[PDB]
């Protein structure tokens, strides 16, 4: 069995987006079939469901309105027809089949699921990244100072220290969608707290796609 | 419309962990419980339908169980193969998933959680925006339950936070943001990161005034 999810890509919120799902392996047309979507990183949320006929039509309350799941059975196709998208729909949707099953729909349970295909609904263009200084306070014998990489989009960025001449002490958090259609990350060093009024330290953030190299001097308070 | 299931639970190779789903009869109760796997950058997988039923290719070192309005999943011999996201979901006339149980097979002792809160800089004020970052460090098993408190009130909003990863020392680290306006920063005494790790409640903070 086999379930292979398509039409995943960013959109902007009002606009619409259908999802496909080319099932293979098994009937389709006997089978009921379900979307379930997972926002990045929280967990799975159930969608919408369609019958093995089509008749019954079921979806969430924070998509009752708005979505109309369909499907295919002449090319095994399960399509998630997404109309007037928001933010918090942007999530990795999941063509699930139905497992109906032991004779006399039709019922609740996800047996195989496809690779699922990443929405990104998001009214924003390619927004440069905005990086700000993580001064340190520190927990004795060390000290925590850092590059909050904020409002920046899309996603690839990178971030170094000294131009490369800091490997160690370092952690590059992963990304996150903010309440803004832009992306959050932060870059952390870890240094002996002695360190810090003599050392330099500089986050060296590049972000590719938007042609920018952001570098920040970050050091104490006072 | 929620299924209550830990966020962790942990034990040695070879133990048994089992994980519950509680609730109510309505969701749990007068219906069949399902039970799935995800490991990471997996699509979810089928351990568990109908209670307590098993699927052909699930190794039978997983279990499952109903009573009235509690179903549990069990998993013997723990291997690390079988550390990922367990979720528990159920249907109703589709229905409702948990909360998310990971579940990680001990390699080292519980390490709990180094926090180290961050201030949004005078800087991003200067722009009118204001975000505090929390960064916990160092901690294991990888599950963090993170909560704002705006003094010693909650706080819902600009609340993002990220899905632990391992890092060098095989520990794993997540971070939590609190995206706010600069009159809200500068309207409580103290903003703080409450972060709880295998039951132990960790708490930051910080203030306008520094």
């Amino acid at each position: 069995v086999q379930l292979v999810e398509s039409g995943g890509g960013v959109v902007q919120p009002g606009r619409s987006l259908r999802l496909s799902c080319a099932a293979s392996g098994f009937t389709f047309s006997s089978y009921g079939m379900h979307w379930v979507r997972q926002a990045p990183g929280k967990g799975l949320e159930w969608v919408a469901v369609i019958s093995y006929d089509g008749s019954n039509k079921y979806y969430a309350d924070s998509v009752k309105g708005r979505f109309t799941i369909s499907r295919d059975n002449s090319k095994n196709t399960l399509y998630l027809q997404m109309n007037s998208l928001r933010a918090e729909d942007t999530a990795v949707y999941y063509c699930a089949k139905d497992l109906g099953e032991s004779e006399n729909g039709v019922v609740g349970a996800f047996d195989i699921w496809g690779q699922g295909t990443m929405v990104t609904v998001s009214s924003a263009s390619t927004k440069g990244p905005s990086v700000f200084p993580l001064a340190p306070s520190t927990s004795g014998g060390t000290a925590a100072l850092g590059c909050l990489v904020k409002d920046y989009f899309p996603e690839p960025v990178t971030v170094s220290w000294n131009s490369g001449a800091l490997t160690s002490g370092v952690h590059t958090f992963p990304a996150v969608l903010q309440s803004s259609g832009l992306y959050s990350l932060s870059s952390v060093v870890t240094v002996p707290s002695s360190s810090l009024g003599t050392q330099t330290y500089i986050c060296n953030v590049n972000h590719k796609p938007s042609n920018t190299k952001v570098d920040k001097k970050v050091e104490p308070k006072s | 419309s929620v299924l209550t299931q830990p966020p962790s639970v942990s034990a040695a190779p070879g133990q048994k962990v089992t994980i519950s789903c509680s609730g109510s009869s309505s969701n749990i109760g007068n219906n069949y419980v399902s039970w799935y796997q995800q490991l990471p950058g997996t699509a979810p997988k089928l351990l568990i339908y109908e209670n307590n039923k098993r699927p052909s290719g699930i190794p039978d070192r997983f279990s499952g169980s109903k009573s009235g309005t509690s179903a549990t999943l069990g998993i013997t011999g723990l291997q690390t193969g079988d550390e990922a996201d367990y979720y528990c979901g159920t249907w109703d006339s589709g229905g409702v998933f948990g909360t998310g149980t990971k579940v990680t097979v001990l390699g080292q002792p519980k390490a709990n959680p180094t926090v180290t809160l961050f201030p949004p800089s005078s800087e991003e004020l200067q722009a009118n925006k204001a975000t505090l970052v929390c960064l916990i460090s160092d901690f294991y098993p990888g599950a963090v339950t993170v909560a704002w408190k705006a003094d010693s009130s909650p706080v819902k909003a600009g609340v993002e936070t990220t899905t632990p990863s391992k890092q060098s020392n095989n520990k794993y680290a997540a971070s939590s943001y609190l995206s706010l306006t600069p009159e809200q920063w500068k309207s409580h005494r103290s903003y703080s990161c409450q972060v709880t790790h295998e039951g132990s409640t960790v708490e930051k903070t910080v203030a306008p005034t520094e």
